[PDB]
RNA sequence: UGUUCACCCACUAAUAGGGAACGUGAGCUGGGUUUAGACCGUCGUGAGACAGGUUAGUUUUACCCUACUGAUGAUGUGUUGU
RNA sequence: CACGAUCCUUCUGACCUUUUGGGUUUUAAGCAGGAGGUGUCAGAAAAGUUACCACAGGGAUAACUGGCUUGUGGCGGCCAAG
RNA sequence: GAAUGGAUGAACGAGAUUCCCACUGUCCCUACCUACUAUCCAGCGAAACCACAGCCAAGGGAACGGGCUUGGCGGAAUCAG
RNA sequence: AAGCAUCGCGAAGGCCCGCGGCGGGUGUUGACGCGAUGUGAUUUCUGCCCAGUGCUCUGAAUGUCAAAGUGAAGAAAUUCA
RNA sequence: GGAGCGUCGGGCCCAUACCCGGCCGUCGCCGGCAGUCGAGAGUGGACGGGAGCGGCGGGGGCGGCGCGCGCGCGCGCCCGCCCCCGGAGCCCCGCGGACGCUACGCCGCGACGAGUAGGAGGGCCGCUGCGGUGAGCCUUGAAGCCUAGGGCGCGGGCCCGGGUGGAGCCGCCGCAGGUGCAGAUCUUGGUGGUAGUAGCAAAUAUUCAAACGAGAACUUUGAAGGCCGAAGUGGAGAAGGGUU
RNA sequence: CGGCUCGCUGGCGUGAGCCGGGCGUGGAAUGGAGUGCCUAGUGGGCCACUUUUGGUAAGCAGAACUGGCGCUGCGGGAUGA
RNA sequence: CGAAAGACUAAUCGAACCAUCUAGUAGCUGGUUCCCUCCGAAGUUUCCCUCAGGAUAGCUGGCGCUCUCGCACACGCAGUUU
RNA sequence: ACCCACCCGACCCGUCUUGAAACACGGACCAAGGAGUCUAACACGUGCGCGAGUCGGGGGCUCGCACGAAAGCCGCCGUGGCGCAAUGAAGGUGAAGGCCGGCGCGCUCGCCGGCCGAGGUGGGAUCCCGAGGCCUCUCCAGUCCGCCGAGGGCGCACCACCGGCCCGUCUCGCCCGCCGCGCCGGGGAGGUGGAGCACGAGCGCACGUGUUAGGACCCGAAAGAUGGUGAACUAUGCCUGGGC
RNA sequence: CGCGACCUCAGAUCAGACGUGGCGACCCGCUGAAUUUAAGCAUAUUAGUCAGCGGAGGAGAAGAAACUAACCAGGAUUCCCUCAGUAACGGCGAGUGAACAGGGAAGAGCCCAGCGCCGAAUCCCCGCCCCGCGGCGGGGCGCGGGACAUGUGGCGUACGGAAGACCCGCUCCCCGGCGCCGCUCGUGGGGGGCCCAAGUCCUUCUGAUCGAGGCCCAGCCCGUGGACGGUGUGAGGCCGGUAGCGGCCCCCGGCGCGCCGGGCCCGGGUCUUCCCGGAGUCGGGUUGCUUGGGAAUGCAGCCCAAAGCGGGUGGUAAACUCCAUCUAAGGCUAAAUACCGGCACGAGACCGAUAGUCAACAAGUACCGUAAGGGAAAGUUGAAAAGAACUUUGAAGAGAGAGUUCAAGAGGGCGUGAAACCGUUAAGAGGUAAACGGGUGGGGUCCGCGCAGUCCGCCCGGAGGAUUCAACCCGGCGGCGGGUCCGGCCGUGUCGGCGGCCCGGCGGAUCUUUCCCGCGCGGGGGACCGUCCCCCGACCGGCGACCGGCCGCCGCCGGGCGCAUUUCCA
């Protein structure tokens, strides 16, 4: 919509809306991201802090399905189930546990934030953080490895 | 000239990329075309699939995709022999063969070989000419179809097998997972050099005995 | 002497001083400054430079308005002349 | 007051990380602190000339006039030692 | 200041100066005459330039106005200059 | 411009062209020639300066001086000679 | 004997400033109105027993919280009632509710209003085309054009009358843009003033008659006077032209 | 006021931090405050009071303070940022 | 090409003309199209081969939000003063 | 609104400018044309859909497309993007705490059972409770309805502060673990770096503003490059003619 | 000094073939800038881009791994999405910048040299016959030539291959012709031709109607046809068309059957014995260019210059070592993909004659330039030429009458005909250039009036005329509202039926393989859970979700009511 936008309204007024003192020139910076280091420097080294200049490793042939690695909290390991197998337990009276495979889901690693309820699991999974163990222990229950 | 706060941007248009621009207001008239071109094809291979031959069973390589499970570009040679289907003759019912895959895992094989079998089982082979031979089906499977397969013939469905709520031993309450994986972790890094101060070791006792 | 300025001769009553976009280039002239050619000296490795000297080097248009100069005329006085 | 960013180089530091299919060793690359300098000192690597000259502009800026000023120049007082 | 040539030098030069003789309207100091124009008419018939325009004095003003302020004043339409 | 004076060259050469060629110009030429500079007829002269910048001559007697080649240690990249 | 100068009076003169008033807009009001009592608001109403001229016998406070249009009252007759707006008749009405209420509407009180560069809002301002929509308009006359005609709007603009013209065009709701000109020594086209002006002045020169002809300064013929003056204004070619 | 915590500090105590209670207008005058995002134009200025540096001075150059003009008409100063 | 003037090379020469790359780049001139309404600046900061330009603060506008209570029943803030 | 008169006011616009009626530039006059666009990328604001998701492409299935190169649908619905997790150069690591009881010497350290489950301070729109009034035509009783409400509470969002957790990093320290007892692995306390967590807010679409990259608001160089055409002028050489 | 083989070389207007130029949007191979950005500039960037040269095809190129990877592994090329503005490059600045995996479009795989076996078993050209001949082919027959052992043909090529012995099972594939049958998807393939519904019906406008009103149902008729165009305005039905698995006629394609002529004795597994790979190439150095490729991604020149359990790759130089992975130095190959040139079509929220292509027209035209090259302007009478006979003035151009046309106030550059500018006619003014703002006045132009504008509307009072009713009941119809929810339909929340549950389906990582079927898995049952539906009773929101009676009210019609009512009129 033209009809919505400024320049319908800037019709009659001389400069249109840029001045008549510094006019629109066509390129007053230079072009583009030019002067990072002199000129617009203070611009660069105040809102983009760490532009310039090197830092790490190189890594020349990188290939990012090696380091293909998601990762799922136990806040929502159960969400992964359908809510029968969190509900067929704590009931049972068996003290069976159901098998929650995280690789399956499309998670590798089993991180640890969130609080996991007082029901048991065998959750297999690629790998785990400590504290994410230590919770599915507490819990009652049993980490496996997959790989 | 940046003002106050964004991101330090490099668009690419920089070399004569109006002379290299390519719209898309084909695409319709393309997919027409394709799909009028199929169905022609549909009509030429009259009861064949219109999907084209049987592909095998396949895993995808790389970490990632590795669960996951896709068809391949043609059953190899050691699972046709296995299922008593000549290479050269694969090709002319309607079996994909390349000759590049090798076959690492028996699992992967019988597998595939279970593939040629079932669609050996429900093919139907029509004869050469209309006064039937051997092999060619009877009369009775080619009256009732000699008709196409719409989509993939036999698909591919990634499947997982369920597994019963077990109960915990108390052996596998024990494990210690995040300490098992850490310490595997350094026995691959050090391994190589375990066993460089071995060998040294190794040497001075018969550096000794001389 | 391109000069302004200057000086000298001569006359004179006196050879006072100034201004007008340092009056006055569609008034002239162009001798001088101040393009291009060239010469000399000094300076510059050099291209080149020189309120250092020298010579050669296109000076356009008015029929518009005004101004001024002259030339017909104009309103009035009934018309016309004296 | 007596001093210097990125990039590069150099040295030092840890039984450190990486050096890519795996392992040993050189090498190289990282990580952290010094040093090698930018005096146009928030930091291009850089000589002239143009009267053969050109272009964009500038009365933000010279070379006239005209304004203000009047030191300087010119002209004129007061006082009165001579 | 010496082949970045020095010094000379007959002949020559639409070259640069200075003086003399002659000659002259260069001048004192201007005048008169002729032709072609300009001039008027018939016929034909352009252009540049143009914010609006077009009398002055002073004032103030971007510090020299046609316009503004205060005064002077102002009379159709035109011709050659 | 004649005159004067320097310089290079004896041809697998001087000077020069050309993208290239067992290419071409000087050259159908050979030092009384071809090429490169200066000065500028005649007369009369043409002083001193080789420190500077140029040009040139000589060269195991010799400072430095590259790539290759030669030796050196190293497991090898290599480093050193 | 100021229309001068210094000191001072009264009186009067007028700015877009100040005051009062109108009207337009903007801002603000926990602004008002989907249908109700109520103006320093400081209650309203069951319902039960006991009763009645009783009441709630509290400050020169000068008063707000309590008092003189009734509380009980006139009628039916000490007892009963103290009744219903489909009818109290209404200044408040709680039974139902605008003439008003496109709630993006309508209404009320205050205050305020310079503006370049610049920003924002609203345009029932304007242009062209598309989806919808106006049982729109139009040869009984569309667009455009013109108008000392009549009007509206602060304005961008718009509507009507008359004329001209001769085939299409508009209103509303949405969408879309090659969407609004005084300038750019702007681009293309056209026209002025200048102006019946400058001008039609290089190389000596024309004159008389007749003819033709609508018409002769200029054509043709004749006569006369002139020039070019064989390095020609003569007679022939080359190149170039291309039918002259 | 009452009590707890301390790896600080220390003859005992400090000092801080925590809980639990007890107490209200604490000079004048004015006004509704707080807070966060996007953000254009601008980055030639000039002038006056007073202060003030250079300069003989300047309608000169240069600072301070406030107010102006610039962006702004209107009455007055004849005329006028 | 030049008996040399930077001369001449089709009215063009201190680098011919024609087409393209090309809408070459411009911190610099010029221009930049309807109405009303409301708010309304800056020429100062530090940095910059910066001084006819940018950056950054400042000053402007827009959008808001969180609260406040003239609904007899207020906290906080100020180009003041005490 | 056409013309004319008179009094008062009144300099020509555009523009750069501290300052323009300027002796600053552009502009004789009229018509038509004529300059902030589109694409991409980001950002913030706003509207709509869905929400720990969201998504649509690309593809496919449905038609000869009249309208369709649409519309619809797809275990493709999600390969995948963005989001839901950071932090470190990297190897890697990766967001919980409290309480209670017991057992290890409660050793502000290590291990075993139960309960609560995203901490606390201040301020917080708002809800909640509410002594008490304040009347009712009488003296008391007395449920119903309000109005206000002193006083007390739960306290969104948000802010300030203090604790806590994760990753890097340092300092100090004491214990655990086992198929591989090791230059193995795992923890603790206290500082300190992080674009972190601390009961989620994104994704898609659309519109606006701003900033860029592009011809990039429009017009404007002197130049630079590639490939071609010219010696009919003129420069110089040569061939062949002519002339004095 | 002969004659004869071959080898290498010549010449022919020898016989018969081919190549040469064009086009150039797309494609392949070279070559290759500079404006530009970096606010300067030189590396970088612009960019392997414009220009230059070469060579193609309907596509080209690419392509059947000396590949990816590092997985539980994939498996030619090309294309799209994504990877990703990422890894990487870079005065680490400006800027640049891929790939693998994953999902799709498509899908197709092969042949030599060598090593070997087979009497060269092969090829080309002559010449005679039969067929076939507008893409020179088949079959036969020739002591007819040549090519070829310096290597033709069959088998065979890394997926292994060959040759042997016995295990098994059995024998159709190709072409040259000649016929003949079914016309074979936009729903009869391609092309060509010729055809196919319905008003010129009634009135009426008009210069002319395709207009306006009507016509057994918005009117008649057709409608698988109401797209478009034409025709004196606006047309489903006037004409061409349009629709239609409509018709007919030609021709051509493509596939189906028959006959003939030829070719063709063409397998598989199992055990044994043999057989095996492209050199001045790889690889190294190097210099130059190139790349994201960084101690060298690719391509080059030069120098060096290999091997055979080798060689290549395995994204940091090197040595040692294990692993993985391909097999290079020969070749062919459809498909999805590209397409501002061409031929032939279709469409558009585009432009509408200063726009849109330079070009709507006798435009790459006129014209200019020596040449390379540059390069315009320019659409419209009217329905129909009916384009003005004739008279008259004039040498004529030009007029005046006359006429055509609905109109020439459409007259051959003629639709409409703005402005600037000019002529005239009318009005008004005029010594401070004009013009302008505010305020009045004067005059004009038209416009509204009034030949009183006293403007209407209620209600009322009076005096005159006027028809019929209101009020009241009675009969009918319709509407509103109401509760008794009265009776029944209707649906919200709850409870009861476990009743639909199998006569109720989907979903589920809930279960069971006691089941069934197909091969531990798939499909289907069978349990289970979640969700959606029947039966009746009860309570409650009795809800605009409705009916039936009853009630009350309202309205309309029709009856009655004749005049202290009832409206009308002045
Ligand atoms: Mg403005
Ligand atoms: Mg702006
Ligand atoms: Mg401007
Ligand atoms: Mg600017
Ligand atoms: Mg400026
Ligand atoms: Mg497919
Ligand atoms: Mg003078
Ligand atoms: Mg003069
Ligand atoms: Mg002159
Ligand atoms: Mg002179
Ligand atoms: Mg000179
Ligand atoms: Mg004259
Ligand atoms: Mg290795
Ligand atoms: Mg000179
Ligand atoms: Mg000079
Ligand atoms: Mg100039
Ligand atoms: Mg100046
Ligand atoms: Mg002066
Ligand atoms: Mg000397
Ligand atoms: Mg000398
Ligand atoms: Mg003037
Ligand atoms: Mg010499
Ligand atoms: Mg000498
Ligand atoms: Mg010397
Ligand atoms: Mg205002
Ligand atoms: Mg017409
Ligand atoms: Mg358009
Ligand atoms: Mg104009
Ligand atoms: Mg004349
Ligand atoms: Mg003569
Ligand atoms: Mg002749
Ligand atoms: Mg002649
Ligand atoms: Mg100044
Ligand atoms: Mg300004
Ligand atoms: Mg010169
Ligand atoms: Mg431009
Ligand atoms: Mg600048
Ligand atoms: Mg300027
Ligand atoms: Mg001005
Ligand atoms: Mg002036
Ligand atoms: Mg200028
Ligand atoms: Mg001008
Ligand atoms: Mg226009
Ligand atoms: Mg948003
Ligand atoms: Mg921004
Ligand atoms: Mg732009
Ligand atoms: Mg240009
Ligand atoms: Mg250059
Ligand atoms: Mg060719
Ligand atoms: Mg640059
Ligand atoms: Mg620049
Ligand atoms: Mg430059
Ligand atoms: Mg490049
Ligand atoms: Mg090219
Ligand atoms: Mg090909
Ligand atoms: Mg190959
Ligand atoms: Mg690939
Ligand atoms: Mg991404
Ligand atoms: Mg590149
Ligand atoms: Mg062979
Ligand atoms: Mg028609
Ligand atoms: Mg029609
Ligand atoms: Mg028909
Ligand atoms: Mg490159
Ligand atoms: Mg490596
Ligand atoms: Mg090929
Ligand atoms: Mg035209
Ligand atoms: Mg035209
Ligand atoms: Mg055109
Ligand atoms: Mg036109
Ligand atoms: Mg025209
Ligand atoms: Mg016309
Ligand atoms: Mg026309
Ligand atoms: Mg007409
Ligand atoms: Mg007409
Ligand atoms: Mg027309
Ligand atoms: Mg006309
Ligand atoms: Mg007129
Ligand atoms: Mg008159």
């Amino acid at each position: 919509p033209s009809r919505l936008r400024k320049t319908r309204k800037l019709r009659g007024h001389v400069s249109h809306g840029h001045g008549r003192i510094g006019k629109h020139r066509k390129h007053p910076g230079g072009r583009g991201n030019a002067g990072g280091m002199h000129h617009h420097r203070i611009n660069f080294d105040k809102y983009h802090p760490g532009y310039f200049g090197k830092v790490g490793m190189r890594h020349y042939h990188l290939k990012r399905n090696q380091s293909f690695c998601p990762t799922v909290n136990l806040d929502k390991l159960w969400t992964l189930v359908s809510e029968q197998t969190r509900v067929n337990a704590a009931k049972n009276k068996t003290g069976a546990a159901p098998i929650i495979d995280v690789v399956r889901s499309g998670y590798y690693k089993v991180l640890g934030k969130g609080k996991l309820p007082k029901q048991p699991v065998i959750v297999k999974a690629k790998f785990f953080s400590r504290r994410a163990e230590e919770k599915i222990k507490g819990v009652g229950g049993a980490c496996v490895l997959v790989a | 000239a940046p003002s106050r706060n964004g991101m330090i941007l490099k668009p690419h248009f920089h070399k004569d990329w109006q002379r290299r621009v390519a719209t898309w207001f084909n695409q319709p008239a393309r997919k027409i075309r394709r799909r009028k071109a199929r169905q022609a094809r549909a009509r030429r291979i009259a009861p064949r699939p219109a999907s084209g031959p049987l592909r095998p069973i396949v895993r995808c390589p790389t970490v990632r995709y590795h669960t996951k499970v896709r068809a391949g570009r043609g059953f190899s040679l050691e699972e046709l022999r296995v299922a008593g289907i000549h290479k050269k003759v694969a090709r002319t019912i309607g079996i994909s063969v390349d000759p590049r895959r090798r076959n690492k895992s028996t699992e992967s094989l019988q597998a595939n070989v279970q593939r040629l079998k079932e669609y050996r089982s429900k093919l139907v082979l029509f004869p050469r000419k209309p006064s039937a031979p051997k092999k060619g089906d009877s009369s009775a499977e080619e009256l009732k179809l000699a008709t196409q397969l719409t989509g993939p013939v036999m698909p591919i469905r990634n499947v997982f097998k369920k597994e019963k709520a077990r109960v915990i031993t108390e052996e596998e309450k024990n494990f210690k997972a995040f300490a098992s994986l850490r310490m595997a972790r350094a026995n691959a890094r050090l391994f190589g050099i375990r066993a460089k101060r071995a060998k040294e070791a190794a040497e001075q006792d018969v550096e000794k005995k001389k």
